[PDB]
């Protein structure tokens, strides 16, 4: 199927790392990336999350989704998929800070909610969406990056060890099983509150370990106020509605993506009014 | 001028000691994305921790970025950390935990009195002690910026924190000084205060973050038995252990405790112990 | 020879960017007395918006930085005295060479058009800057002229030619940013984007793609007011 | 797998047709595009063609190669992959006459490459390589368009009614399986050959079945003299290795590959010499 | 003017029948991908053809360009062509041969003499009667940028052409002869020209196109068996049919034959013939 | 205070990419006599760069038009000579204010290097039109400046530091341009290059991105040359 010969691939440079495991600038075929665990060993938890990412990066195919292009599974197991130019998000928000325009920013919450809502449509929850997962290919396109522990169905939580993003009834963890759809919405909500803030969510709140249990007992909220003061009035009663506590009242994904369709059919692509154009 | 050139690792947050000085030397590569414009500060007050020295207080070298990371010169340590040498020789007896904790006091004053910040965290882990036998607690919450940066980390499993400090944005050293307690309880207990267990396992000497939190913030904290620790070592600590911060033993009534000045006049070679832990 | 002549040099200046040199040339152009053609008129046109256009846009940031904001304050209020007279001086030789050689000469329709338009843009462009009875003035004129070439052009000009749909645009930045009345503006360029709607397809090709981009405009900047 | 129920996808215009069917602007989860059969009937020979269309499109999953999203089977039966901005290579080149720098026009050659490579390499024959199947999304990237007789190895031949980008091995049909990988690199070369000519091959002759003759017996030959002037000599070498009329001769796609990267490494991307920019 | 809009589908290259005239009439949708401008010059050609009319001549309306297509607005014929209907019939008497050969001869001449055009193109399917009984030939070469697109087109399944033209760029109007004699041949015998079949075949009354071509270039035009075919018919087909360009039946000595004026005496209704086959 | 209220202004007129202002306003600053600054100096280089990058240009397109080729080549011609008044004039002056008070005050050398590399690059531009015994003297007197510029920097300054790199990159274009010996060029460009190479990490990031681009600049270059 996607099996991949290990002397083939050509690992070149330690980009970053994350996510059971870290990031090489390969070349098959031209530019990839290979996700590769940096202990040799096969250990059975972590064969089997490898596994599952396999099966569900197989379950997906859509544009603004990681094109999976294959897994090897010897000497050290690894994931292929596109090498996307440019870094992930979360660096072109807070670690290159280049300036979004509203028109280009809204432009990445559709395309990445397209995304989402290709996860959805197939029965899979993403389970771990956040800002260093998408990746802005050029001319501002999106994909969805790693599904680590993202799954299907099935009918295990997992803290992930990544916070700011995790919703709160999946902090709470409660029923053994608390990662739904609404998890997703809720993430997706987190990354358009950072987008349009322009810096993590909940800034004020500083230690780790206050900010879980800030946002779990539901004391701390992200602070609306803090968005730009430039972005349109629907999408920001599109984030708060999307970034609701109470889990029944958060958008489902078709939902949230006919509101954006709306929001670029009113879309005021230029602030100035221009005039008759410099003929030819 | 330091650099990771001259770098020679051995063992394991890597073990790699420095080539030119002969010294073995430890680099903490705890590494994630931030602005390098707020990566310029992070080095300059660890230069400030580096022109400290205290006898129960980690050797603290100048620190670098690397080619994207953050790198920690720190001194060795045979004996690593306490977690390790905990869950390998069990539990602790109370001398050598009134040591450890003399220690942990007196260094954190010197934190107080010389570089004029809180620990702002302390862990059980961040305990070690020398292979000679000296308690060299480490990695303080000295700069800001690294502090920023880890506040997007990964979920700690045992969050030893005072609940006024996470409930509440006013915080105190005495906040500290609650954790710090219950970093003894834990070292001397030897698992993590969860209620009490079976007493069963406290004759013979899982759960998510969320909730424990909630248990610290709600439920007081747990008790030390009698049966297993002396009286004044267990009021002592639980008197460092309460919630409410205007009974919380501060730093002179830390230092007033009786079995402050046992574990001052009592003989407990660290080495010895940790040999036979060794 | 001398029109042809400097009419090639001012393609030639066109494909060099260089602008004071046909604005020159096409000034001597005009002041000849010969009917201008649809070449040379849209040659007038583009020289002479792009020579406006690049004071205008000197003139916009150093407003916005004196916005920003005290010495500086000072010396951003001189040099935009200096802005505004390079394009008082500029416009007020378009409008004149426009009413001496152009307007009164103009026989053709599409040509009065034409020039009316132009008089209207610079009249607008002054009101930019124009304050108090200049404003007034300005206003008034602009508004005479932007009428009459309307009246003109519903009267006995193409609805869905590009002339009329330009025209059109420029009608509605001209009730919004001088005006400052929104509302007009949105009415007025709606049904005239209506009315290029209906006709879309009864002219050519050729025609129709400049038209639709320029319709594309008029819905971009129409949904630009109603965000409001 | 990839069933695509018949109510969901919102077919919106008729783009273009070709290649045993029509293409049609959908709305599935975002922008796509759906080939179509024109006829509703589930004809047999038409049906396996579908079939082998299916597998061989779930063999891929290169970014270079077109992303097939699903295949619907309820009333007509259809693809639905990924809508690519921009028309095919085919309108770029003698529709819209954009002009492509030699720069751009040999990153689109060995982005294709790229894609040839991978469609061998797990063992496939495109068999339809042409002009009208590379796809140009939006930044100068490139897709490799429809496989409607692309197969694996499976070890048919059809004129499929494509000339001027047929091999004359494949047109001279001597041994009923002319399909090798040469046949592919020959296909390539002739879309290199139009690439850097400006026009359709060979445009003196003008009747197809006297081009299909010219071209069988040999007796006519791509004039490399037409070629653009301004261009790397070892691409022109490159592509006269590539139209070898003789089989084995014609470089094998790893070849052409390596041959394109030194070619990139030895591109001179500004023919004037750029001084001392204007600083920042 | 014409257009699209006033087109009424009725049955099928669509039989699209007029609106608003009155008359049945077919478009031709063959489309593809050609720079506009090029596009302009399809339409002033196909005029010229308009204002052309022969009493053995497909009826000519004014084409256009649609929203990406280029239709030809042709007149009806029940008849449709000549390709089904052979199927239908099977095979063709020598009376309705002749008659057919004399329309598509004065047909092209017609075109000759008036569009000063060559045909460029001859096929039985563009062979085609009226159901009134009127041989109607159509869809010429007469514009060049649509044979210029046409180069660029499908693949051929017979290809009934002369290879004079074929391997040589030097070409002429005796090239379409020799087209037209072998679709006169195909006609006859109601099956592709491949070498003589069996006599079995022959008593009752899947290959490449490459090699077809090469058979056609290479070995001679089959010959017509004489126990079917009149001796006259034969032999002036043949004639026709030669691949030397020196002896091929030019226009004039196309209408010495006798075979002609025995056409030209004949009464064939072609209504009748068709009838019977529909 | 005339000499900060002139930069104010300067980067005033930056944000407004009108050149002439600050081209006078930068000329009054060197005339006044006082030592010019890092940022004082860059902003007369990019001032001055950009003011004849824009007639350069002209004069490349009316020249690429006049090899396109009887009156319009006339009129190509005496545009031709128009833009080569301009670039006279203007490069004149900026030569007499470097060796006015630039040069001869420069006390750095860094500064010193700096004005060495405007004179020869503006020494470059007259050759680029110069011919005849004005186009030996301007070539003779650029290469002076130039090989007194990269020994002025090969004993005092650093190898990577963005001066003396584009510099490097100068020096190349100069002689293949010019000198018409792309040869020399390859190998002095190449060699600087790998100078630059050789202490890429010793000097921090803030320089090294620029020199990266710059390098990469070289890169390009030297293979457009080795490309032929
Ligand atoms: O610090 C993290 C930086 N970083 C992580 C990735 C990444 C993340 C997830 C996954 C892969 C790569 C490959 C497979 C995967 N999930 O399956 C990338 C990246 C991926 C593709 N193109 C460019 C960059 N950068
Ligand atoms: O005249 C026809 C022009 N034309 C054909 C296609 C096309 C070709 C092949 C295939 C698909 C679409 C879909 C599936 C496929 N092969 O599986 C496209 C196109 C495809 C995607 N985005 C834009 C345009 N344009």
């Amino acid at each position: 199927d996607w099996e991949i010969e290990a002397s083939e691939v050509m690992l070149s440079t330690r980009i970053g790392s994350g996510s059971f495991g870290t990031v090489y600038k390969g070349k098959w075929h031209g530019d990839v990336a290979v996700k590769i665990l940096k202990v040799v060993d096969p250990t059975p938890e972590q064969f089997q999350a490898f596994r599952n990412e396999v099966a569900v990066l197989r379950k997906t195919r859509h544009v603004n989704i990681l094109l999976f292009m294959g897994y090897m599974t010897k000497d050290n197991l690894a994931i292929v998929t596109q090498w996307c130019e440019g870094s992930s998000l979360y660096k072109h928000l807070h670690v290159q800070e280049t300036k979004f325009q509203m028109f280009q920013l809204i432009d990445i919450a559709r395309q990445t909610a397209q995304g989402m809502d290709y996860l959805h449509a197939k029965n899979i929850i993403h389970r771990d969406m956040k800002s260093n997962n998408i990746f802005l290919h050029e001319g501002l396109t999106v994909k969805i990056g790693d599904f680590g522990l993202a799954t299907v169905k099935s009918r295990v939580e997992q803290p992930t060890g990544s916070v700011l993003w995790m919703a709160p009834e999946v902090i709470r963890m409660q029923d053994n099983n608390p990662f739904s759809f609404q998890s997703d919405v809720y993430s997706y909500g987190i990354v358009l509150y950072e987008l349009m803030t322009g810096e993590l969510p909940y800034s004020h709140i500083n230690n780790r370990d206050q900010i879980i249990f800030m946002v779990g007992r539901g004391y701390a909220s992200p602070d609306l106020s803090k968005l730009y003061k430039n972005c349109p009035k629907a999408m920001k009663r599109l984030v708060a509605d999307c970034v609701k506590k109470v889990k029944e009242e958060r958008p489902l994904f078709p939902q949230i993506l006919s509101s954006i369709e709306l929001l670029q059919h009113s879309l005021p692509k230029i602030n100035r009014s221009a005039s008759e154009p410099s003929l030819h | 001028e330091l650099k990771d050139d001259d770098f020679e690792k051995i063992s394991e947050v890597f073990k790699v000691s420095h080539k030119p000085s002969g010294l073995v030397m430890a680099r903490k590569l705890i590494h994630l994305e931030i602005k390098p414009a707020i990566r310029n500060q992070i080095i300059r007050e660890l230069q400030v921790l580096h022109e400290c020295n205290s006898p129960y207080i980690v050797g603290f070298y100048g620190a670098f970025y690397s080619d994207g990371e953050i790198s920690i010169c720190m001194e060795h340590m045979d004996g690593g950390s306490l977690d390790q040498v905990l869950k390998k020789a069990g539990r602790i007896p109370e001398q050598i935990l009134g040591k450890v904790s003399i220690a942990v006091i007196k260094g954190l004053t010197y934190l107080r009195e010389k570089h004029k910040i809180m620990h702002r965290d302390v862990k059980p882990s961040n305990i070690l002690v020398n292979s000679r036998g000296e308690i060299k607690l480490c990695d303080f919450g000295v700069s800001g910026q690294l502090i920023d940066a880890m506040a997007n980390a990964f979920v700690g499993t045992r969050s030893y924190m005072s609940p006024e400090r996470l409930q509440g944005t006013h915080y105190s050293v005495q906040s500290d000084i609650w954790s710090m307690g219950l970093s003894l309880v834990e070292m001397a207990v030897g698992r993590y205060p969860i209620p009490p267990p079976d007493a069963k396992e406290l004759e013979l000497m899982p759960m998510a973050i969320f909730e424990l939190l909630d248990y610290i913030v709600n439920e007081p904290p747990p008790k030390l038995p009698s049966g297993v620790f002396s009286l004044e070592f267990q009021d002592f600590v639980n008197k460092c252990l309460i919630k409410n911060p205007a009974e919380r033993a501060d730093l002179k009534q830390l230092m007033v405790h009786a079995f402050i000045k046992r574990s001052d006049a009592e003989e407990v070679d660290f080495a010895g112990w940790l040999c036979s832990t060794i | 020879v001398d029109k042809e002549e400097l009419v090639q040099r001012a393609k030639l200046a066109e494909q060099a960017e260089r602008y004071d040199d046909m604005a020159a040339a096409m000034k001597e152009v005009t002041e000849t007395g010969v009917e201008l053609s649809n070449e040379e008129r849209n040659l007038l046109s583009v020289a002479y918006k792009n020579v406006v256009g690049a004071r205008r846009s000197s003139w916009r940031v150093i407003s916005s930085i004196e916005q920003k904001t005290e010495r500086k304050q000072q010396m951003a209020k001189e040099y935009r005295v200096k802005v505004e007279k390079e394009l008082r001086e500029i416009c007020y030789d378009v409008l004149g060479l426009l009413d001496k050689h152009l307007i009164p000469k103009a026989s053709n329709p599409e040509s009065k058009v034409f020039y009316l338009k132009m008089k209207g843009d610079y009249y607008r462009y002054l009101a930019e800057v124009a304050t108090g009875e200049t404003r007034n003035s300005v206003v008034e004129d602009s508004q005479k002229a932007y009428q009459d070439a309307f009246e003109i052009s519903k009267a006995k000009m193409q609805p869905t030619h590009p002339i009329r749909l330009g025209l059109a645009l420029n009608f509605s930045v001209f009730y919004y940013e001088i005006l400052n009345s929104p509302d007009k503006a949105c009415q007025l360029a709606k049904q005239a984007f209506d009315d290029a709607i209906a006709e879309l397809d009864t002219l050519n090709e050729d025609s129709y793609k400049d038209s639709t981009l320029i319709m594309q405009l008029l819905r971009d900047n129409l949904t630009l007011w109603t965000s409001d």
